[PDB]
């Protein structure tokens, strides 16, 4: 799905055949825009002393903003990998200590892959994993992660395995990534994979079956298309439901990395996306027009507005702009 | 005054900062007023001999996140101010017996996520000013001697979790013990025998180690005990009155386990009703039976009092004779306790001193004296009500 236009031969004359197009699925991370509320969340000013995940009395490292060795940044979130981002620890108590990390784009993009967050101290006991389509204007919910289900969110704990083909846009709430004595003790992931494995295959060579439902239900299309991302962060890493008060220094929230892959909407027109002016955006092609190729180009009005489709598979059909009538 | 170009230094020289940076050596330069040392995500392999010998008012040594596999013996020479030694995340395969040695300031040492293979006889004795020590994530670890934790009478805190270990460990010589973390490791289930000596231990964590279940008078030893953590575990049930010789007990943590709620699960539902307050440590919720799963804890269901199977019949004996009083109940669960005509009630739990109370209930006697003449009782307790059987002993 690389090509666009071919030059093509045939019995009366010599012109181009079109073909379904798609571009490079790369680390999408390299292009957003983060957003932090409250602002002042990011601990630095002035200093403070935190407590590692090992041990509750290992308080000995400290946050400075000023020394560039003891900074932490939210550009370390996205950092090529380990360097990790930091926020203050709740010395307002009982106030309880939100985080919202907004990913802007301002551009529909596509995820090819599972949205991984390497945290470096703890996972939190009470966490929304969010999206929007209309450009931060509303937000919808894409999974719920909390330590008790019924009680933090009134929600039964299920799981993505446990989900089926017919229940993929399904909303569910975890409890996976809540106890902290596991291997990936630190990683929390959104299973997309897993929930592309449903169609495909566990192996994921079957690409037909998947592609095939693509193309016909269009809520399934917009299930993994995402303008902007949230993290909603409600309470931190405490393990226990009683909170220590004297030393409020042990709870906070550290990011390692983000890891948001997938490819921007073209609604099968585009190959090559251009960041112009801090913006991604695609280099419409068939005879296409817009920032997602959702347009015809006027003169091109023949037949109406029609995305393309991966079926047949290699040369899926392209369904471009064919001119006005006259 | 000196001042290393690799490393960060702060004003006066107290606080000397070496992270992120790559260094394959221990830098040299390093000030005597330095009273923290911070060698955080390096390439360090061996910490040669008097490598700190100048500093001795250095306090906190940070060589956490290093390739660090091999340590000298005169290594920590000259630190006697010494208090916190940071060692996690790193390539050590045994614990370094001539290094840990002429330490008196030292209270603090982390040794996790190392590849050590076999803690030794004598472990840590050099250093006996120790009160926390932190030994955990070893996930090539294959041994444990016996005198591993010898000479440490003044450790209050200890981190044994993730080590995957079956058996609790000989934690006798830690008699100053508060604090016992054996969280995330394959312990299959808790005896009675386990635990002993560790009087003065008031926190135990016993989160997701595996356990499917524990056998009464298992926490009986554990009389100072103020707080129990038995999160992610594979409990189903608990034997009838397990905290009651825990007297100082306030906070136990029972959740993310498959609680089979029946009539033998009133007396946990009633200590979350009383003894525990307003603010409640766990959020347990049952599994079984399907119509009842994922509430929470807390008598509306049929219940029944305890039944005896046996009563204690009247028997005639003469001195010297073994004697026994059968008193055999319809569930293991139930807890049988005795009372003598002098008074004085006698559990399972107490120790087998000539006059004593075995699983089944029966109260065996090894030698027949004078005194022990008169009218005997015994109390049959369950979770929903108590029950008693009168018996007469004749002494000849
Ligand atoms: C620090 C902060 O502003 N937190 C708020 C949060 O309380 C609110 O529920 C959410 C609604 O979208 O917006 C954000
Ligand atoms: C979804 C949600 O919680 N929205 C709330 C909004 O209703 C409230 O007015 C605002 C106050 O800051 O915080 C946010
Ligand atoms: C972007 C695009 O589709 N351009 C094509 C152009 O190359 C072609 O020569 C013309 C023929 O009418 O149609 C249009
Ligand atoms: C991993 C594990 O412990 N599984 C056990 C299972 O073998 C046992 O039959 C069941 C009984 O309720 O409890 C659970
Ligand atoms: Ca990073």
């Amino acid at each position: 799905y690389d090509l666009c236009k071919t030059q093509i031969y045939t019995e009366e004359g010599k012109v181009w055949d079109y073909m379904a197009c798609q571009p490079e699925s790369t680390d999408m991370t390299k292009y957003l825009k983060v957003k932090l509320d409250p602002p002042d969340i990011t601990c630095g000013d002035p200093p403070e002393t935190f407590c590692a995940m090992g041990n509750p009395y290992m308080c000995n490292n400290e946050c400075d903003a000023s020394t560039p060795e003891l900074a932490h940044p939210p550009e370390l979130m996205f950092d090529f990998e380990s360097t990790f981002w930091q926020s203050a620890t709740w010395k307002e108590y009982p106030k309880p200590l939100q985080v919202n990390i907004t990913l802007s784009w301002s551009k529909t993009i596509e995820l090819t892959d599972n949205i991984v967050i390497t945290f470096e101290s703890g996972r939190p006991d009470q966490m929304i994993l969010e999206k929007s389509l209309d450009y931060g204007r509303t937000w919808q919910p894409y999974q719920y992660y909390a330590t008790d289900c019924l009680d933090a969110f009134h929600m039964d704990p299920k799981s993505v395995k446990d989900l089926s083909q017919h229940t993929v846009l399904e909303i569910i709430c975890t409890e996976e990534y809540s106890t902290g004595y596991t291997t990936n003790s630190k990683i929390i992931h959104f299973e997309i994979k897993d929930r592309f494995a449903f169609f495909a295959g566990p192996r994921l060579r079957n690409m037909a079956s998947l592609y095939g439902q693509l193309d016909t239900t269009k809520k399934l299309r917009d299930f993994f298309t995402v303008t902007d991302l949230r993290i909603r962060l409600l309470r931190p890493a405490v393990g226990e439901i009683f909170v220590d008060e004297l030393h409020l220094a042990r709870y906070f929230y550290a990011i390692s990395d983000i890891k948001v892959r997938g490819r921007c909407k073209c609604n099968l027109h585009a190959t090559v996306c251009v960041y112009d002016n801090s913006k991604l955006t695609c280099e419409c092609e068939h005879n296409t027009t817009g920032p997602d190729c959702g347009k015809c180009k006027k003169n091109y009005q023949g037949r109406p507005w029609s995305p393309g489709s991966y079926l047949p598979i290699p040369k899926g059909a392209a369904n471009a702009c064919i001119p006005s009538i006259s | 005054q000196t001042c290393p170009s690799v490393c960060s230094c702060s004003n006066q020289f107290s606080k000397v900062i070496c992270v992120r940076k790559n260094l394959r050596e221990v830098p040299d330069g390093i000030s005597t007023n330095t009273r923290l040392l911070n060698l955080h995500e390096n390439q360090i392999q061996i910490i040669k001999v008097n490598s700190f010998k100048h500093l001795r008012h250095l306090e906190i040594l940070q060589l956490s996140r290093n390739h660090i596999r091999t340590i000298e013996i005169g290594a920590f020479n000259g630190l006697a101010n010494l208090n916190t030694l940071e060692l996690f995340d790193n390539r050590l395969t045994t614990i370094p017996n001539g290094a840990f040695v002429y330490l008196s300031k030292l209270k603090e040492l982390w040794l996790r996520n190392n590849p050590i293979e076999s803690i030794p006889s004598y472990a840590f004795n050099r250093i006996p000013s120790l009160r926390r020590l932190d030994l955990g994530e070893l996930k090539r670890l294959s041994y444990i001697s016996e005198g591993a934790f010898e000479g440490l009478s003044n450790l209050r805190y200890l981190n044994l979790a993730m080590c995957n270990l079956r058996e609790i460990p000989n934690l006798t010589p830690l008699i100053k013990l508060d604090e016992l973390d054996l969280s995330g490791n394959h312990l299959s289930a808790i005896r009675p025998g386990s635990f002993q000596g560790l009087m003065h231990l008031q926190k135990l964590w016993m989160i997701q180690s595996q356990i499917q279940v524990i056998e009464r008078n298992a926490f009986d030893n554990l009389q100072s005990l103020v707080e129990i953590n038995l999160a992610h575990n594979n409990l189903t049930l608990l034997p009838h009155d397990l905290f009651t010789p825990l007297h100082h007990l306030e906070r136990i943590h029972l959740h993310h386990n498959p609680w089979n709620c029946n009539c033998d699960i009133l007396w946990l539902s009633w200590w979350i009703k009383d003894m525990a307050p307003s603010n409640t440590a766990c959020c347990a919720r049952c599994n079984t039976p399907p119509n009842l799963k994922g509430r929470y804890i807390g008598n509306y269901f049929t219940c029944y009092a305890p039944v005896i199977v046996e009563p204690p019949a009247d028997l005639n004996v003469t001195e010297g004779m073994a004697a026994e009083l059968k008193c055999r109940a319809s569930t293991s669960l139930t807890s049988v306790s005795w009372i003598t005509p002098n008074g004085t009630v006698m559990t399972h739990g107490a120790y087998k001193v000539r006059i004593a109370v075995l699983s089944d209930g029966t109260l065996n006697f090894t030698n027949v004296t004078v005194q022990d003449t008169g009218m005997y009782t015994c109390m049959v307790s369950n979770s929903v009500g108590n029950t008693t059987a009168s018996a007469t002993l004749n002494v000849t």
